[PDB]
């Protein structure tokens, strides 16, 4: 049957993409050493095969970490843009979730789901190596439960 | 100064640093205005905006000054003065350990001759003093903006500035950029009235009008 | 405790619910209104009332350092309980 | 206290009546369009205006004009003032001439036909304030009101 | 109005407009300007959508928060559609493919499922139905493609008789596959015009227009139950607008003409594709079918749109078709095309 | 006091001379730093096996908001509004009446959860503990919207975890 | 737990709920007040 | 008091020369600006925004003023020249999402209370 072999190969992409996800080496501020740490032994975030890579065109996943100004907004997007696809973006901590403390500043885009689309929300001002972790976890999760394939044999 | 919460007094700086006040008064009479140290000493010299390279050049160089390094330079912004804008050197003498404070005044129009020629630390603060309060320092080796962003109008840290500013940023996908619009909150901020109607300092309460 | 409308939405402890032309339950399609169930104005009534043998009695909200600051309630008027403005505890004088 | 009824019974949409006879919801356009065509048709003293208590002077004056451009003097208000005599051609005819300030310096008050604790509230604690400190004479015709 | 449908604001993001819509077909190239433009001014967008959510992220920051909605539905379960309506005030149908599928074919979205989209509307008291049609849109063309636009055209008008039907051109955009697709026939050497593309006329319409000229129909009274036609300014030859392209894009252009047997066996063979046909039979009558001249129904000016030139846009579309060493050629480089006067 | 961290000169005689040869010629200190790497091979490494293995934390750590009651089940928070006045981010939005029984109650208590900055000032300025930062730390959402919560949602993470942020709230509050 | 158990209230909840984020149990916000302006009713009745 | 410190110019002759000078450079670049940021505008437009930018300010007769508003001028010259600024800041001068807001009164007046 069809809807059968799909959705084996639907699960086979689905287990090779969450199974490796690169992210970029992209960090803006405080944020950015709690990200640090989460790749630091204690969490090692290696061992779930997620590997910083600092290119943008060999690149999965866009973890904005830290506060975005509009200095650096169109930044950002350009280098989201250079991301073959799929392409996944993680919102780290209270300034890329919502501005957090700067959030009535006026060089403070008001959270970065504003210039690019948002998988995850990650809370925490910052959040803790643990709580990204969580987070980067609850990616794969939403990467595993993907049918792509499957949409294709219905369409 | 066995009163276990009050800050102790220290008469001893209180006296070298009233003396040395007088001491940069009566060599440059033509600049200063005015002289005073505070409570917690900390010796201020407050002169003419003409005197900016005279009297930084002589605590840099003189020998019983050698205020060899500028630890900062700002400005403040005070609308209700005609010179609304008040620019503070802060200085560090590392010969004798000791700090001063030099502050002149300007407006929007007037140009502050830049202090680059003294010290070399003065080039960036003086960028952003020209990108946060539009103060113009005349003969800088390049003054642009240094914080804000390109093409940002206005001067954010003028009182009369708004918190969030008049534009933000989006990306819209029509034009396939991030586009600048006019600024609207989901949520206002909320202006507190915290003053309280009742005198907490009485050495600092000003005469009747 | 909970209520619902005749359009099947729950109500809170505050009253609120979408009324009947509100294009704005739509945010519940496909999703769940929130609402807590347990209502404190129903739990604060379930509690007894307490008899004690003075004019005028302390409440502190239980736990010491751990409730709300400690009040006095005054128990002369026979027609009503006293009442904690913090907790909602109840005190009636005993007849003395 | 009277600030709660700002949030009661409030006039916030235009309306114009439907076929049945029953005011409906509308848009600006539309009501500001059927108030033109009968406003345009009618003239002189077909049109007439009345305002109520609680109407600024911005708004009487342009109403003022919108009726005299149809060319219409019947702008009249629900509070009556006597029109014979001066009228309103002088305005110390209907003014409280004294002003409130000048009640405390009085030596006679007479008042006449008015209940003012009621009417008019500070006006009539001012009566008393000058009543208690500088000994007034206060008369009364009318009913007699504590 | 009840008071959550009052505007307020100044028309931007965190404005109210009042207008709360489902957009149905909103995953596809008209779809995404359409809501881009609802989420501008602050409205309140139901997304009904039948693919994988990760295809639908572009959406996401086109509204303020909670203003953009996302709902599953198919296309031949009425329920589905009921869920997505119920609470709106204006429908907005852009569902269609411009190939067949083993499952969908054009009878099932442009007649079954636009009239069902309707006819749900309708039991749930939706004020305002916009529909999109096609210029071309006949009982009697030789692309089943048309001749399905035509039945569920009049399937629309009977089923919501105050519908508000669309007729655009050829629309050309970033992603409109007009221009896209001309360009991309580069990469099989020549381009196979039926009779040279001398027999044929187009009138392609710039999206942003036809966008601009859906968002005034929902906000305009008289728009309600009138069928407009889009149309572009100019009108011109499809040998020289194909010309053109290649011009624009630097491309060498090598027109060749195929006979309309042919050039259809050539659809046939790219329809075994399982995925998205390069090309299709059907696609090959539009291609070459005469945009319709029809005087008596209204346009966008009428609307309040003013056509965009396809000579100020087609660099927008075309610059990413050049080489290295055209990339930075400028809008004045190349010479207009050629209009046919009417 | 200072001392010179690069300020020794190196030895003359022909037997350091051939040492340092030795080590420029047979790389001796590049081969040791091989043997610091060697040795970290064969020690434990440091990392746990999360999520079944968690990061130590103690009972102050700041995480999730969360409303308290009472153990009566009564609601603790007044509507006072000192931890709106005291926010810092201004992450807090309450709205508060008279209740059906006339207690001082809110109708509004927001937690912008993207303005926050988990900071805790909210819960040192309440005076009836009613306000709380619980213990949990793993609450990512796939949407915006899910991190702006109001009071229901709030009373919920109090019932929720109650039973360990009033062991916590026991273990600390001799400090506060 | 097993040692030292948690003291027990009636309103803690009795089963655990896990992270419902992206499920339809998820958590919709909402304004949790009720309407400040009541607006008038025009009469139901025919009039003149 | 009417005696104050010149920024360059001693008077408005001076100053409009710096403004003429600051025009010509402008103009100049457009062409450029146009090339090297890939921008869809034409030459053409990008001279009318230029010009019109140049016309907001025309009204001015303080010598200060002017000295300033050129002195601003030519940093956003550099950044444009040197590319610091991006497409997106080239772009917000021709404020192409904003959508036209209404000038009279009866259609401002059906959209809300702004004045
Ligand atoms: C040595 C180096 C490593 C080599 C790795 C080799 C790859 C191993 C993994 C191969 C698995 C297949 C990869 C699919 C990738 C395709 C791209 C993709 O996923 O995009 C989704 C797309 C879906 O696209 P779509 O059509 O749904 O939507 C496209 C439009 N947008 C962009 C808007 C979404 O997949 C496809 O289009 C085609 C997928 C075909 C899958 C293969 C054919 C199906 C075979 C089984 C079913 C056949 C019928 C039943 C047969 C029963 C009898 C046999
Ligand atoms: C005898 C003559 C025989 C040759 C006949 C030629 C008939 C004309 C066929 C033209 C097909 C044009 C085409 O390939 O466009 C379709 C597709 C466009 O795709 P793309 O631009 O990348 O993005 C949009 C979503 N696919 O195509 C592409 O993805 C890029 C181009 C693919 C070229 C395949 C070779
Ligand atoms: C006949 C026997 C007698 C001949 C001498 C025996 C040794 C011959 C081996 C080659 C020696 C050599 O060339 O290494 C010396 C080289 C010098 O490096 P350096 O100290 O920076 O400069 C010299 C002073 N200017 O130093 C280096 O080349 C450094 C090499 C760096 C890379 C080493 C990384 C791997 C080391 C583990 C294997
Ligand atoms: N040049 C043009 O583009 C012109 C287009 N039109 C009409 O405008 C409308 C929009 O066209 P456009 O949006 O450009 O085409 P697209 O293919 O770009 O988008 C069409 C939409 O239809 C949806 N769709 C197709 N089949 C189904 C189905 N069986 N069930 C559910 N959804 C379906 C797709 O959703 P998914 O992505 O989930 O498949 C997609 O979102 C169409 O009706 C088209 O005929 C008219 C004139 C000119
Ligand atoms: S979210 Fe918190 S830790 Fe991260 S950058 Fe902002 S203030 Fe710093
Ligand atoms: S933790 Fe700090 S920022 Fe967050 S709500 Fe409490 S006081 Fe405000
Ligand atoms: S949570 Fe505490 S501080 Fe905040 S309003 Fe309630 S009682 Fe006051
Ligand atoms: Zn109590």
């Amino acid at each position: 049957r069809g809807e059968y072999v799909v959705a084996k190969l639907d699960d086979l992409i689905n287990w090779a993409r969450r199974s490796s996800l690169w992210p970029m080496t992209f960090g803006l501020a405080c944020c950015a050493v709690e990200m640090m740490h989460m790749a630091a032994p204690r969490y090692d975030m290696d061992r779930f095969g997620v590997v910083f890579r600092a290119s943008p065109r060999q690149s999965d996943v866009m973890i904005v970490a830290g506060t975005l100004t509009n200095k650096m907004a169109p930044a950002l997007r350009k280098v989201y843009d250079q991301m073959p696809e799929p392409r996944y973006v993680v919102s780290m901590g209270s300034c890329a979730n919502g501005g957090g403390y700067y959030h009535y500043s006026y060089s403070v885009v008001r959270g970065c789901d504003r210039i690019v689309p948002v998988d995850i929300y990650v809370p925490g001002c910052p959040p803790t190596a643990e709580a990204l972790l969580y987070g980067i976890l609850q990616l794969q999760k939403k990467i595993k439960r993907e049918k792509r394939l499957r949409i294709w044999y219905r369409r | 100064d066995t009163r276990p919460t009050v800050r102790p007094r220290n008469d001893v700086a209180h006296k070298q640093l009233s003396a040395f006040g007088e001491y940069v008064a009566e060599i440059l009479p033509k600049y200063v205005q005015q002289v005073q140290v505070s409570c917690f000493n900390e010796l201020e010299i407050c002169i003419h905006p003409d005197g900016v390279i005279p009297v930084l050049t002589f605590l840099r160089d003189h020998s019983n000054a050698q205020f060899k390094s500028l630890a900062d330079l700002t400005a403040v912004d005070i609308p209700t003065r005609q010179n609304r804008f008040e620019i503070v050197y802060n200085l560090l003498s590392l010969r004798f350990n000791s700090r001063i404070r030099v502050k002149t005044y300007t407006d929007e129009l007037t140009p502050i001759e830049s202090s680059v020629p003294v010290y070399k630390a003065a080039n960036w603060y003086e960028r952003e003093i020209w990108d946060m309060f539009g103060v113009f320092f005349a003969n800088h080796p390049d003054l642009r903006r240094i914080l804000t962003d390109y093409g940002f109008e206005g001067h954010p840290f003028r009182k009369d500035f708004p918190l969030s500013g008049y534009v933000e940023l989006r990306y819209d996908d029509e034009v396939k950029r991030v586009v600048a619009e006019p600024v609207e909150l989901a949520q206002e901020f909320r202006k507190f009235d915290l003053n309280s109607p009742w005198e907490a300092f009485p050495a600092y309460r000003q005469p009747p009008e | 405790g909970v209520r619902t409308s005749p359009t099947g939405e729950k109500v809170t402890h505050t009253g609120q619910v979408y009324d009947d032309g509100d294009y704005r339950k739509v945010r519940f399609v496909g999703r769940q209104k929130e609402v807590n169930e347990n209502f404190a104005i129903d739990l604060i009534a379930e509690q007894p009332v307490s008899q004690v043998g003075s004019r005028v009695i302390s409440c502190d909200g239980g736990g010491g350092a751990l409730g709300h600051p400690r009040v006095y309630i005054n128990l002369d008027k026979e027609t009503k309980t006293g009442t904690c403005g913090y907790c909602g505890l109840q005190f009636r004088q005993q007849h003395h | 206290f009277a600030y709660d009824g700002l949030k009661r019974q409030r006039l916030t949409e235009p309306m114009v009546r439907n076929e049945k006879g029953l005011l409906t919801h509308t848009t600006w356009e539309d009501a500001l369009s059927r108030v033109a065509g009968m406003l345009q048709s009618f003239q002189g003293n077909d049109v007439a205006a009345i305002a109520g208590g609680l109407v600024d002077a911005e708004a009487l004056i342009a109403l003022k004009d919108l009726l005299n451009r149809v060319d219409s003097d019947t702008l009249c208000t629900e509070e009556v003032f006597p029109t014979a005599g001066a009228g309103t051609d002088l305005r110390s005819n209907y003014l409280l001439n004294t002003t409130i300030a000048g009640v405390e310096e009085a030596d006679v008050v007479l008042l006449v036909g008015t209940n003012p604790r009621f009417e008019a509230p500070l006006f009539n604690a001012r009566i008393r304030k000058s009543w208690l400190h500088n000994d007034l004479k206060v008369a009364l015709i009318g009913s007699p009101v504590d | 109005l009840h008071h959550a449908v009052i505007p307020h604001g100044k028309g931007g993001r965190s404005s109210v407009s009042g207008i709360v819509a489902t957009v149905f077909g909103a995953t596809g190239f008209l779809g995404r300007y359409v809501v881009n433009h609802l989420g501008r001014m602050g409205s309140q967008v139901i997304v009904p959508h039948r693919c994988e959510p990760y295809d639908t992220m572009h959406l996401r920051p086109m509204g303020d928060l909670g203003q953009i909605i996302f709902m599953d539905w198919n296309g031949r379960d009425k329920d589905s559609i009921r869920r997505a309506v119920e609470h709106s005030s204006v429908v907005i149908n852009l569902v269609g493919r411009e190939w067949e599928t083993q499952n969908f074919d054009f009878e099932d979205v442009f007649v079954k499922i636009p009239q069902a989209i309707a006819q749900v509307s309708k039991e749930a008291g939706v004020e305002k139905f916009i529909h999109i049609s096609h210029l071309n849109a006949d009982i009697k063309s030789s692309s089943k493609y048309l001749r399905s636009k035509a039945v569920g055209e009049k399937e629309v008008r009977e089923t919501f008789p105050e519908a508000t039907i669309i007729k655009p051109a050829e629309i050309f955009g970033r992603e409109d596959r007009f221009l896209n697709y001309f360009a991309n026939i580069r990469w099989f050497g020549g381009v196979p015009l039926i009779s040279l593309g001398k027999k044929t006329v187009k009138q392609p319409v710039y999206i942003v227009d036809v966008t601009k000229g859906i968002i005034n129909a929902i906000k305009d009274p008289d728009a309600r139950g009138k069928t407009f036609a889009f149309v572009g300014p100019s009108r011109y030859l499809l040998f020289d607008l194909v010309q053109y392209v290649f011009a624009v894009a630097h491309r060498p252009f090598l027109p060749y003409p195929l006979p309309h047997f042919a050039y259809r066996w050539i659809g046939r063979l790219f329809e075994i594709s399982p995925f998205e046909p390069w090309t299709t039979r059907d696609k090959v009558e539009r291609i070459h079918t005469t945009d319709k001249i029809l005087p008596h129904l209204p346009g966008l000016e009428d609307l309040g749109v003013e056509a965009t030139p396809l000579e100020l846009k087609a660099i927008e579309v075309l610059r990413r078709h050049r080489t290295y060493r055209w990339l930075s050629s400028e809008i004045e480089d190349v010479q207009p095309a050629k209009t046919i006067p009417t | 006091t200072y001392k010179y961290v690069n300020l020794r000169e190196p030895s003359m005689d022909m037997k350091s001379v051939t040492d340092r040869a030795a080590q420029t010629l047979l790389w001796t200190e590049l081969i040791r730093g091989l043997g610091m790497t060697l040795s970290y091979l064969f020690r434990e490494p440091a990392t746990i096996n999360y999520p079944f293995e968690k990061g130590p934390l103690s009972p102050r750590f700041r995480g999730e908001h969360a409303l308290r009651r009472y153990p009566s089940g009564e609601e603790r928070c007044i509507a006072c509004k000192l931890c709106e006045a005291v926010c810092p981010a201004q992450a807090i939005t309450i709205e508060a009446e008279p209740r059906a029984d006339g207690s001082r109650r809110t109708t509004r208590y927001d937690i912008d959860m993207t303005k926050c900055i988990y900071c805790g000032f909210c819960q040192e300025a309440c005076p009836v503990d009613a306000i709380v930062e619980g213990p949990n730390f793993e609450f990512s959402t796939e949407t915006h919207e899910e991190l702006l919560y109001n009071k229901e949602k709030l009373l919920n993470n109090g019932d929720k975890w109650e039973a360990e942020i009033a062991a916590n709230i026991q273990a600390d509050y001799l400090y506060r | 737990p097993t040692v030292k158990p948690p003291t027990a209230r009636k309103f803690i909840w009795t089963n655990h709920k896990f992270n419902l984020s992206g499920t339809p149990q998820q958590y919709v916000p909402y304004s949790t007040t009720r309407k400040k302006i009541q607006e008038w009713v025009p009469p139901s009745t025919p009039y003149k | 008091s009417t005696s104050v410190k010149p920024i360059f110019s001693r008077d408005m002759n001076e100053a409009k020369r710096r403004v003429r000078e600051l025009y010509r450079a402008w103009y100049r670049e457009v062409p450029n600006t146009v090339h090297l940021f890939q921008l869809d505008i034409s030459v053409k437009q990008g001279r009318d925004k230029v010009r019109e930018m140049f016309k907001k300010n025309a009204h001015i007769t303080d010598p200060r003023v002017v000295d300033l508003l050129v002195i601003k001028g030519k940093m956003e010259l550099e950044e444009t020249i040197k590319v610091w600024k991006q497409r997106t800041h080239v772009m917000r001068f021709f404020h192409e999402t904003e959508a036209p807001r209404p000038k009279d009164f009866l259609s401002k007046f059906y959209v809300g209370h702004d004045p």
